[PDB]
């Protein structure tokens, strides 16, 4: 604490990690854990610089999310991982403990060391005596050294049993296949050593190539030198937990801040068993003290993840970003996952939700949120319910004829209105330190407009933060409302009839003449601006503060809707041929053409009823829907034999077909499985019609005929959902649209 | 049908071209009931590993009874028929080629 002795000295953080996980001499209620930063200079030098934190069994519970977690579970697991020959595996027996790990070592090293920040200038002062890093502040000495990243290819050959992954897929009927290998591989250690593999690691300076034929064995053919990529740092140290002094043995990069794998194919044993084997050289030699080795993923989880992502927590020390491939954005999408890794620390996507707030702290904020507001605002997020209709509108199947229909929008509400909530319920914050993670949010909230990273990575934050307190659904449902219900008041006096929407976007009618769109275009604009204006006001009278400015934007204008469910609809303009169809599901390759076939065909209805004629028109509205039927199902045939077009996208929250006991014989191309599964349906025999995960296997694939007929029907029947609803809306017709598939078309695949 | 697809489809159902036609030899698979349930299983083994679903037939006498019990011949004349009957995908030879044991048919 005396500030006599600290030495400062200007640096830039690359990555923070965690080292070293120990219960003090005598203490069962918390732990001390032991943090490695990766530092630079000004121009370019690694160093290793280490802390030291304490973190009581409170913040451990309140970031868990509940009340079954123990400090010694932690030290136990921590201390099984630091042997990765035995345990490789470790977090995959509980993933939430080491996520709520590592989120209560991150906020307690925030806290009380300061402000840490990756990629920003920063004066760190150490104790020269205990060799810990004691003090962080944010300074300013000129540009920091910029990133360097490095490119990686790993590939692995892993051999497990197909009995084994069979048995745990039967342990867990709804399990992915990546998770069974990671298990299968966790409970036979010695099956990663005897794996032949391939690496190739290219930096900005030198290469380093190596292909094993087994693991445990030299290399056969190699290429640089280990000397090279890392140098080896051996460092004394004092914690005041331990006994007696300390060392530590540290990989610091040379040349680069973090690693680069595309997503052509890319396998967590892979780099699994690598980072295995360079933990088990590097710790051989007695005298330091060895790290924990642990990694997390969407594979560590049964059910699997929608992001994919790969987070070190401990050895190495450095980041692996994992970027598909084949996009001509690769680019971006490489500086996008950078800058998502330095805004947010380095713990999203890896802790989830808890990078804002701990889940055991929404309740307080939620509630105190919701102490505030005005009294009618109050009673309508009591009563909310998800069933609840708020402002009466169109009721399908509808549709508005010669108007100026407009799509309005307000771009991330949800996520605006929660970082305003988050700020007026912090006054119920236990304590003043919960800030940083609302900081985060609000900046992440700034950002989104310029930057698409930031979007999406409020778009799956958001969902994540409402899941955690089912409480915070009700609250920003209650804002939806009244902001919906403001928008209703308002619009009822520019000219504007709101027809659909949910509050972030909506669309409706205008009352002006449908002739001069030189006098439409301005009414809609003003209509705009008041909208915005009003939202606003409503949204200030209620103390919330939206720290980004709030922007309606106009998504388009039309004349012509047709609504034919609650969440599907057209919307044409005829006199620029422009169009927009939503609710249509995509579930595969062969949905695109159907919903391109249903657009082009609704085109041509709603310009023929331009002319105008009698039901007669209702007729040759019906003779133009069979017409384009007839020739999707005809096109249709020419692609028979290709099974990746018909295959159809399961979510792990379906029923499917049982998995084919061949399939767990794929081997490498079972790691790419963890959240969707593509299935397509073949007919062996008479009427088997059995289904073929078409991702399972090698190409080119050996199947029978396709069974078109089977995906036909089922899209067929999404066809003549839209064709009814454009039929019973636009000319009010009774009769169902049903076309005739096993009596005239039928014929081309038995 | 008009177009390509009567072409298409007058191609994927009869005949190759070039089946009926007089040649110096036979290239075939003949062989008796039982050999030639022989020979499609193990031509079964060599294309299950590309995907082709398994049979998994029932027999009397097994421990398991189960249902679906057909005579032999019946089942054996139903996957010969079905693997006659489909084409191929590309240059990639066509699945009955794994039983006639030539990449040219």
């Amino acid at each position: 604490m005396d500030t006599a002795d600290i030495v400062w000295v200007e640096e830039s953080v690359s990555a923070i990690t965690l080292y070293a996980v120990w219960l003090p001499p005598r203490a069962r209620e918390y732990f001390h854990a032991l943090v490695y930063f990766v530092c630079r200079n000004a121009a370019g030098e690694g160093r290793a610089r280490f802390a030291e934190v304490s973190v009581t069994a409170t913040e451990l519970r309140d970031f868990y999310g509940s009340a079954d977690v123990s400090v010694q579970a932690v030290v136990a697991a921590a201390r099984a991982a630091t042997t990765p020959a035995a345990s490789p595996l470790e977090p995959l027996e509980n993933p939430t403990l080491w996520r709520a790990l590592y989120a209560c070592v991150l906020a307690a090293l925030e806290r009380q060391t300061g402000p840490v920040a990756l990629f920003a200038p920063l004066r760190i002062g150490s104790d020269p005596r205990t060799g810990l890093v004691v003090k962080v502040e944010r300074a300013s000495w000129g540009p920091p050294a910029a990133p360097r990243a490095a490119l990686l290819v790993a590939e692995a050959n892993i051999d497990i049993d197909p009995m084994a992954l069979a048995a745990r897929v039967a342990e867990h009927p709804d399990a992915r296949l990546a998770w069974a290998r990671l298990a299968a591989i966790r409970d036979t250690p010695q099956c990663a050593s005897a794996a032949s593999l391939t690496v190739n690691i290219t930096t900005g300076t030198a290469l380093f190539a190596r292909e094993y034929q087994t693991l445990a064995f030299p290399p056969i053919k190699k290429e640089g030198a280990f000397g090279d990529l890392v140098e080896v740092c051996e460092v004394g140290l004092r914690p005041r937990g331990h006994p007696q002094r300390v060392t530590a043995r540290v990989l610091l990069p040379r040349d680069y801040d973090y690693f680069v794998s595309a997503g052509e194919k890319f396998s967590a044993p892979a780099l699994v068993a690598l980072f295995r084997q360079w933990h088990t050289t590097v710790h051989a030699a007695p005298g330091a003290l060895a790290p924990v080795f642990a990694f997390l993923g969407p594979e560590f989880e049964v059910r699997g993840g929608p992001v994919p992502y790969f987070a070190v927590l401990g050895f190495p020390g450095w980041p692996t970003f994992t970027v598909p491939a084949t996009a001509e954005s690769a680019r971006d999408l490489v500086r996008g996952a950078a800058a998502a890794y330095a805004a947010l620390l380095g713990a999203w996507p890896a802790v989830g939700a808890r990078v804002v707030l701990p889940p055991r702290a929404w309740p307080g904020v939620a509630s105190a949120a919701a102490g505030c507001l005005l009294p009618a605002v109050r009673e309508a997020v009591a009563r909310w319910h998800p069933a609840t209709k708020i402002i009466q509108l169109l009721d399908p199947p509808a549709a508005v004829g010669p108007v100026w229909t407009a799509r309005f929008c307000f771009p991330g509400l949800r996520a605006q209105l929660l970082a305003a909530l988050a700020d007026l319920g912090g006054s119920g914050l236990a304590d003043p330190h919960g800030r940083t993670g609302l900081a985060r949010l609000d900046a992440l909230v700034v950002a989104a407009p310029s930057e698409p990273w930031a979007g999406a990575v409020l778009e799956r934050l958001v969902p994540d933060t409402c899941n955690a307190c089912p409480a915070l659904r009700q609250l920003l449902g209650g804002v939806m409302a009244a902001v919906c219900l403001q928008i209703e008041e308002t619009a009822s006096s520019v000219k504007f009839a709101v027809c659909g929407g949910d509050g972030g976007a909506f669309w409706g009618v205008f009352n002006v003449d449908p002739q001069d769109a030189d006098a439409a275009s301005g009414v809609i604009e003003d209509a705009r601006r008041a909208i915005e204006t009003a939202v606003g006001a409503v949204l200030r009278a209620n103390a919330v503060r939206l720290r980004h400015p709030l922007c309606l934007a106009l998504e388009g204008v039309y004349t012509h809707a047709v609504a034919w469910s609650q969440a599907g609809v057209w919307f044409w303009n005829s006199r620029d041929n422009t169009d927009h169809l939503g609710g249509f599901p995509l579930r595969g390759p062969a949905y695109t053409t159907a919903a391109g076939v249903v657009r082009d065909t609704l085109r041509r209805v709603l310009g023929l009823t331009t002319a105008c004629v009698p039901e007669e028109d209702a007729l040759t509205a019906r003779g133009l829907m069979e017409d384009a039927c007839d020739r999707l199902i005809l096109d249709a045939f020419n692609k028979r034999l290709d099974a990746e077009y018909w295959s159809v996208r399961v979510s792990p929250f379906e029923a499917s077909d049982p998995l084919p006991p061949t399939a767990f014989r794929g081997g490498a191309l079972l790691d790419a499985e963890h959240y969707w599964r593509r299935v397509v349906r073949v007919c062996p025999g008479g009427g088997e019609s059995v289904g073929v995960p078409v991702d399972l296997y090698p190409r080119p694939l050996v199947l029978p005929p396709v069974d078109c007929a089977h995906h036909l029907r089922e899209i067929l029947r999404e066809i003549e959902l839209v064709f009814t609803g454009v039929l019973a809306g636009v000319w009010g017709e009774g009769g169902k649209f049903v076309y005739p598939f096993d009596d005239k078309m039928s014929f081309l695949f038995a | 049908l008009d177009g390509d697809t009567a072409k298409a489809y007058l191609r994927a159902r009869t005949y190759a071209p070039g089946a009926l036609t007089p040649a110096p030899a036979y290239c075939g698979a003949v062989d008796s009931a039982t050999k030639m349930m022989g020979r499609l299983a193990d031509a079964e083994k060599l294309l299950v590993p590309r995907g082709w679903p398994a049979f998994a037939p029932a027999s009397p006498g097994e421990d398991t009874a189960g249902g679906t019990p057909p005579p032999q011949t019946c089942g054996i004349v139903k996957r010969l028929l079905r693997l006659a009957a489909t084409e191929q995908q590309g240059p990639t030879p066509p699945a009955i080629a794994a039983l006639i044991r030539n990449a040219a048919v």
